[PDB]
């Protein structure tokens, strides 16, 4: 059983966004971006990724959404597409959540990410 | 003074021609180097693939062992009850033969029945009522049989989870 | 009074003959019963064996999936470095062609060398020293490759232990 | 890998013994016997059994031996040979040890039994 999970729509995957105050880091084989001008918002982390043997296999794109639907953060594999693992993703998600929590945002992870990247 | 500047040029070029062969040869040895390097990563990769396949053949043979062991348990539970039924069948058949035999004697004692001597010969036959025997219940062990199947399904599920913990350790492309 | 005791006997025997058919028939229906009972335990056992085999075919297919997935990771690590070497090969080949080309121009500029006009044509060629370029090291990921093999061996060992926990649940004969 | 373990010699397997004060129990598919006249002895439980997948498969015979080599106890499958499991054996061993400890004996289990009936 090999499934592909799509938290994001075709338009959310292609939509463009800019950071009002850019903040960027390369975290091994993943790139983490966030707008540090976003404050006091409820944010949800949505991701499109493949799954094999009921565990995460490959991340395609992860984006952070406000309640208003705007993109304020992102975790994406480097353009060279060096391989990453679910560990790389889980750590990147922790880095991005802490970065967004600095300005008192409240970050949640989609249920698909919880079921397939973690074990709870 | 110009036939001298051409001699000067000819001199600098033939010495620049020799530096050029040492670098053309140097380039050719660098080419051989990378071809040999990438040949080495092939041998390295094929050997690890060959080592992987020998592990999975061991695993497939473990499964074959487990399977024939579990089907041997089930088939020996089958033959346990079917043998107990076979001893029961032969009891009931023997009991059926005694009755069939004795009835035949009664049937051909009553064909010589109007001979005066019928009574003395047939007072023996009213007495034999050789009909008894108790048979205890034989019970196929359904719980055992179904449990082998249920925990064989468990084995599959923990195998699927084992595989998942392996593949998550490395990236996929 | 004796032809009466024979009539009395004949009477008791023909009524004992009829009780004997009801028990011969009763025995035959008991025989059919056990044959049908033991036929039932066959069907029951064969179906559970058939259900076992369908589980082990799923397991063997999980292993095939894991195997082709692990060999795909190894072969894609192979092609990652071998492609980087291929771009390096073509760089070194191009650098080798520029040198080969320019040396040929110098070789046939020095064949028309005693023509007075050699200098004006060949002062351009001492200047070009188009020899540079840096190549970063390409490193096959041995830890990744060997780890796939090591934890595939782990998968086999926990499969062997999983099988052991299953078979210990039931008796063997 | 399917091995057969022989704590006992061919002569220990065939030697005959009697209980000076018999004590017998049927514990499911196994028969437990011991001499309750044995006191203040160090006893060792030896067993011949088959092993499959590195776990106990079938017990053939288990006998209790004093330091002097005498048989004072026994655990054997019923003559009908109904199937038993390692659980049946482990429980039977616990019953026989407690029965022998009543008269202040000190019972030990062979290393083969420890490695293949238990997990320690």
């Amino acid at each position: 059983a090999s499934r592909y999970l799509t938290d994001m729509t075709l338009e959310e995957m292609s939509r463009e966004w800019s950071m009002l105050i850019p903040k960027q880091k390369v975290a091994g084989p993943l790139c983490i971006r966030m707008d540090q001008a976003i404050m006091d918002k409820n944010i949800i982390l949505k991701a499109n990724f493949s799954v094999i043997f009921d565990r995460l296999e490959t991340l395609i794109l992860l984006r952070a959404f406000t309640e208003e639907g705007a993109i304020v953060g992102e975790i994406s594999p480097l353009p060279s597409l060096p391989g990453h693992t679910a560990e790389d993703v889980k750590n990147a998600v922790g880095v991005l959540i802490g970065g967004l929590e600095w300005n008192d945002n409240t970050v949640r992870v989609s249920e698909t990410l919880q079921r397939f990247a973690w074990r709870s | 003074s110009l036939s001298q500047a051409s001699a000067d040029l000819e001199a600098t070029l033939r010495h620049k021609l020799t530096v050029m062969y040492s670098q053309i040869n140097g380039a050719s040895r660098a080419l051989d180097d990378v071809r040999n390097r990438q040949q080495d990563v092939r041998m390295t990769a094929n050997r690890k693939v060959e080592q992987l396949q020998q592990e999975y053949t061991e695993m497939k043979a473990l499964l074959d062992a487990s399977e024939t062991t579990s089907t041997r348990k089930i088939k020996e539970e089958e033959k346990r009850v079917n043998s107990k039924f076979d001893t029961i069948y032969q009891i009931l058949l023997k009991k059926k033969s005694e009755i069939q035999t004795l009835k035949e004697e009664i049937e051909q004692s009553l064909t010589k029945r109007d001979e005066f001597e019928f009574l003395e010969k047939a007072s023996k036959l009213r007495g034999i009522s050789t009909k008894p025997v108790y048979i205890p219940e034989v019970e196929l062990n359904h719980k055992l049989i179904k449990g082998i199947h249920q925990s064989t399904i468990d084995l599959k599920n923990e195998l699927k989870q084992c595989i998942g913990r392996l593949q998550e350790l490395t990236p996929s492309s």
